[PDB]
RNA sequence: GAACGCACAUUGCGCCCGCCGGUAUUCCGGCGGGCAUGCCUGUUCGAGCGUCAUUUCAACCAUCAAGCCCUGGGCUUGUGUUGGGGACCCGCGGCUGCUCGCGGGCCCUGAAAAGCAGUGGCGGGCUCGCUGGCGGGUGCCAGCCGUAAAACCC
RNA sequence: CUAGUAACGGCGAGUGAAGCGGCAACAGCUCAAAUUUGAAAGCUGGCUUCGGCCCGCGUUGUAAUUUGGAGAGGAUGCUUU
């Protein structure tokens, strides 16, 4: 009815009385906020958290290729930026809790594994890349899709900062982010194993290195400095290589400071998987790589 | 068969030659067109004269297209009648009126090198027209020298 | 079938377009802007339907014909000079580093032999290329952001970009952040 | 010929005079 | 303004225009039903010189009633029968 | 010409209900912490026909699909006699989008701002060479009939 | 913001409702750096390009790579991913 | 019973929303709340070879910039005009001359209008000749310049 | 009371009032025909944290002003809530 009195003014040549409408009608592309109130279905599907989790792990597979996906009619601009805000804040809380177990990455993107209130959520993301919809996909089913799983993830966000007492939503400025602050645009305080794997080191990462997801997993596990280049994003550390406070170098490629150690993204990850320091030697640049294995 | 001459008067300013000749040419197959325009600068005098081949569709565009109100322009389109059509007035029809710069050419003259005698006929021209001039204010008095 | 009103539109247009080509010819192409070459994104928008000559060869050697299409162009003289001829139909300023990363991971494909690929793989943009320093593309990221010699050939090798229509999101320095965000 | 004239002129006459949408 | 033009109308019922109007009208209820709703009054003047108001609440009915005696004729009117 | 007429009436339609509350709204609180007359479309059936009678109209538009036709007869003829330039326009739903209402039998424009009077003067010429004398032969003729 | 369990009891589960299995966890044949036991041959790889999509046990065999940047994505991901979307909502669930 | 889910001379027979008990999500039984007609106001849905509107007639020059000079006052460049008529005063180019051009001063007129159109070229277009190349005609140019030759185009 | 009068009537049967006068009781008003036009100022519903917010009716006329032993509009100076 309401869409029926939109297009009596839009039709009757009243622009502020469409405006007025408009506005009443809280339609999601001005706002990003979901269309429809959905409190009253997910309590009632939903009646505890664990099965908010069990559903959290597909609902925040749909958000992280939501976010690396781009926008057309029916997925409109301005929710895909809520996808990318709300998919960060629960990567804040889970470098700050440290409640990321484990991580496997591959030829899909990466997997990963967290464990909440004793149950595992596994969840995907993508590599940084432009991803073709070619074929008959239908996008409206996709924006249901999306509008039900910012209510989980919305919803499922507040009661685990409130159950770990950070304060919600926290703030983020759109000065550093709109140079390119990434993760490091969101700020948290506190009041309104993991932890031994990267306990006091340093680490950069290079210009050839998805900035992502291993500042994901060295955030998750208490690493204190990560650092970046000044084109991959702002926010960071000195991005001068001749600085010798950065011990470990992140790169992928076909300096040379007798104190820094040149390591590869593979070292990163079954360190990170195995918990017993692989070598860097066996790891090391310019050499056949050997394998890793899936520990699921 | 015969061709109908057609008047349009009150033209506003971009109704000018190619606009009138698809306009009407939407109402029927058009001979010839021709807008008035002044001598010394090349400007629409906001009126024309269109021959259509057929005089039917020519009586059809005028009484259609009669009191339009075209850009605070309320139009003029009459048909001349057959023995009132002048003979020779579509003569610069289906032609472009070239702006031509005549101050421009003056000024150019002006600066133009006279040789050894037109300089000599143009004391002679100052002098008696001086001579004219002193008669003139002689008559009310005003002397000159030089 | 068309009205006249729609013709004397057209031609005022025309004519008004004709004396402002005559205007930026005769006056001597000189922006207020220092002389150190820089980088603007330029989109060009829906305006006037029937284009001169002189602008629709610039449109053509900026490569801007197809619905919402987007470019990055350097800024020195000539080229100050090109975008002040097609002011009305280009909107242009300086870009940043999300808005360039945002719109080629999301708007990236390449041109080679005549024919648009999606980017799909490193390997792909490294047998179209070769041997020019660009290795990844981050590499042409901040090849098109830090200046460098190897504008011209990576702007030749980039598809330019087909933005979606928005829904209702002169010359300015930075709204056309806001613009490529609502566009894309 | 003729018919064929007056018919697209009646029918530019229409256009003009009603509009051409419906 | 206009009802003083309405009332002057409704003045002289054999003229043409009123007699056209009331031909066409009367062709048209009499293949309506007995007792049907009005929408509006067909003659303004006189319903609102009468009470009528165009606010809810007020509502106008046509009526036809078959004319002619009940020699003992009806000593009520045929607009009580309506 | 509808086109012309409805583009000076859109210039100077009234304003709805949320425009004069929130005006309203604004000069109460100017005054918590210098006008000119308004100038709109006039409308409503009386009123226009008494700004017809005291020659204070100077523009008439009719509505063609009155259903009781008796309201709007007498109307051509009356700006005839006063000497207003009048035009039966196509659509009374057409005038009430206007005037913010669902139909209006007929709207009348007075009197402008500075800007556009000569747009209405034109207007008006325009009516009274474009619609008055092609009127002004077949106005007193009976119409219709199935002679043939 | 307020908040959802604000008066949070326990609620047994009815026996109709059959929740969605949850995905199956990364196998070992799905890591881009695989043990050499786990490596296809050339001719398995070329008949795996030759038949048809959606004809196959399994969707992917393992490539190998010497580093990150070598690793490209695979866009059918999303198609894939949209695939199991309408399987929790239109492949009906039997317990 | 006006008597109102249907019948009524039977403690009978249906529709919509829920509950309980007995083998029970399927079977049975019972229970709770609703289901008449005319009309008024509102809401929502739907029909009509009843009816109108739908191809911007808008804004967009510099609302100040750049350079001088003695850093405090100006100067310079930024070329932007509807068309006619008149019972006038001139100036300057032309013509053997009448007169005609270019520029002023004074009036009048609705964004008014009923032939009078003539100045030389460069390019491009069309056309017809000669064996892609060579030559001329043109009331073609929504292309330039002012006679000397370009610009533009590719 | 007038008054079984006037009036009407197979002028037979008969039928049959009213004004005035005395008394009881007393009380007056609302619309339509006007342009609020310098501002539909009017009203039914629904939502309510009850304070003010939405949809609708209505210009083919809902408020105010006026009702012919009247009235309106200006001016004017007192008197009323």
């Amino acid at each position: 009815a309401l869409e029926k009195k939109i297009s009596r003014a839009l039709g009757r040549g009243d622009v502020s009385n469409a405006a007025r409408l408009e506005r009443n009608a809280n339609l999601p592309e001005k706002t990003g906020k979901p269309r429809y109130t959905l409190n009253h279905i997910i309590r009632e599907r939903y009646p505890t958290f664990q099965d908010a989790l069990r559903d959290l792990d597909d609902c925040l597979s749909m958000l992280f290729l939501f976010a690396n996906l781009p926008s057309t009619t029916a997925v409109p601009a301005k929710m895909i930026a809520r996808c990318e805000r709300l998919c960060h804040e629960f990567q804040h809380y889970l470098i700050v809790t440290h409640s990321l177990r484990k991580s496997f990455l591959s030829i899909k993107g990466i997997y990963y594994q967290a464990n909440i209130q004793g149950e595992d959520i596994l969840w995907l993301v993508p590599y940084k890349f432009n991803q073709r919809i070619v074929g008959d996909v239908d996008f409206r089913i996709m924006g249901t899709f999306v509008e039900f799983y910012m209510t989980l993830l919305g919803f499922v966000n507040y009661r685990l900062y409130t159950s770990i007492g950070l304060k919600y939503p926290p703030k983020f400025d759109q000065v550093k982010d709109d140079q390119g602050a990434e993760l490091a645009a969101f700020s948290l305080e506190g009041l309104n194993d993991p932890s031994q794997l990267f306990a006091n080191f340093t680490f950069f990462l290079s210009r050839e290195t998805p900035r992502q997801p291993l500042e994901f997993i060295l955030r998750a596990f208490g690493c204190k400095r990560i650092g970046w280049d000044a084109v991959l994003g702002e926010g960071a550390f000195t991005t001068d290589e001749s600085d010798p406070r950065i011990t470990h170098q992140i790169i992928d490629r076909p300096g040379r400071y007798p104190g820094r150690i040149y390591v590869q993204p593979q070292w990163v990850w079954d360190s990170i998987n195995d918990e017993e320091l692989k070598p860097p030697e066996l790891y090391a640049p310019g050499a056949q790589l050997p394998p890793h294995l899936s520990p699921f | 068969s015969q061709p109908g001459v057609m008047y349009i008067a009150r033209l506003p300013h971009g109704f000018y030659e190619h606009e009138l000749r698809g306009y009407f040419s939407q109402f029927g197959e058009i001979t010839r067109l021709r807008v008035v325009r002044n001598k010394k600068t090349g400007a629409s005098r906001h009126r024309a004269f269109i021959e259509f081949a057929d005089a039917e569709v020519a009586d059809i565009a005028a009484r259609t297209m009669d009191k339009y109100l075209l850009f605070g322009h309320i139009l003029t389109c009459k048909i001349v009648p057959p023995a009132q059509v002048h003979p020779d007035l579509f003569k610069g029809a289906n032609r472009r009126f070239k702006v031509v710069p005549w101050n421009k050419m003056a000024g150019r003259q002006l600066e133009r090198p006279l040789s050894e005698s037109q300089w000599q006929v143009k004391v002679a021209k100052e002098e008696q027209r001086r001579a004219a001039r002193a008669e003139k204010l002689k008559e009310m008095g005003y002397e000159f020298e030089a | 079938f068309k009205r006249a009103e729609k013709y004397v539109k057209e031609y005022r247009e025309q004519e008004r377009e004709k004396i402002r080509l005559a205007r930026i010819a005769k006056q001597q192409g000189s922006f207020h802007i220092p002389a150190e070459a820089k980088l603007v994104f330029v989109i060009r928008i829906k305006g006037i339907n029937k284009i001169p000559p002189k602008p629709r060869k610039i449109l053509q050697l900026l490569r801007l014909r197809q619905i919402n299409n987007g470019v990055f162009v350097k800024v020195t003289k000539a080229t100050a000079e090109m975008i002040k001829i097609v002011e009305p139909w280009v909107a242009y300023g300086y870009p940043n580093l999300k808005s360039v990363r945002e719109l080629i991971y999301k708007r990236g494909y390449g041109k080679v032999n005549g024919q648009r690929i999606p980017l799909t793989d490193n390997a792909i943009i490294e047998e179209n290329l070769g041997k020019y320093g660009i290795i990844c593309i981050e590499d042409l990221i901040h090849e098109i952001f830090t200046v460098g010699p190897n504008f011209k050939q990576a702007a030749n090798f980039l598809w330019p970009f087909k933005l979606s229509n928005p829904n209702g999101g002169g010359n300015r320095e930075e709204h056309i952040n806001a613009l490529i965000r609502a566009m894309n | 010929s003729k018919a064929a004239k007056g018919a697209q002129a009646k029918k530019a006459a229409q256009a003009a005079l009603k509009g051409v949408h419906s | 303004g206009a009802l003083k033009y309405l009332e002057e109308l409704s003045k002289k019922k054999q003229s043409d225009v009123v007699r056209f109007l009331l031909r066409v009208r009367c062709w048209e209820y009499r293949q309506l039903n007995v007792i049907h709703r009005a929408s509006r009054p067909s003659r303004p003047d006189k319903a609102r010189r009468l009470g009528y108001k165009a606010k809810q609440g007020y509502v106008i009915y046509r009526v036809r009633v078959r004319r002619g005696g009940r020699q003992l004729k009806y000593q009520r009117s045929l607009r009580a029968t309506a | 010409l509808a086109a012309q007429a409805f583009k000076l009436l859109n210039k100077y339609r009234p304003e709805t209900k949320q425009e004069k509350k929130e005006r309203l709204l604004r000069e109460a609180t100017a005054i918590k912490e210098v006008s000119k007359k308004p100038y709109t479309v006039k409308y409503g059936l009386n009123h226009v026909v008494g700004l017809i009678e005291n020659k204070k109209a100077s523009l008439v538009l009719i509505a063609n699909d009155v259903d009781p036709i008796e309201l709007v007869v007498f109307l051509p003829a009356l700006c005839r006699k006063m000497g207003i330039p009048y035009a039966i326009i196509k659509g009374k739903a057409r005038l009430g989008t206007l005037v913010h209402k669902k139909t209006a039998a007929v709207v009348a424009i007075t009197e402008v701002r500075s800007e556009d009077k000569n747009e209405l003067a034109k207007l008006i010429s325009a009516v009274k060479e474009g619609y008055l004398e092609k009127v002004e032969d077949t106005r007193k003729r009976w119409g219709g009939g199935i002679m043939g | 913001f307020y908040d959802l369990w604000q008066n949070e009891e326990p609620q047994p589960p009815n026996p109709m409702h059959i929740p969605a299995p949850k995905l199956p966890p990364p196998g070992y044949d799905l890591s881009y750096n695989p043990p050499p036991e786990y490596l296809p041959t050339k001719e398995e790889r070329e008949e795996w390009e030759k038949m048809d999509p959606e004809d196959r046990e399994k969707d992917y065999l393992p490539t190998k790579y010497d580093s990150l940047r070598k690793v490209p994505a695979w866009g059918n991901f999303v198609k894939e991913r949209f695939e199991r979307c309408m399987d929790l909502y239109l492949a009906p669930r039997v317990r």
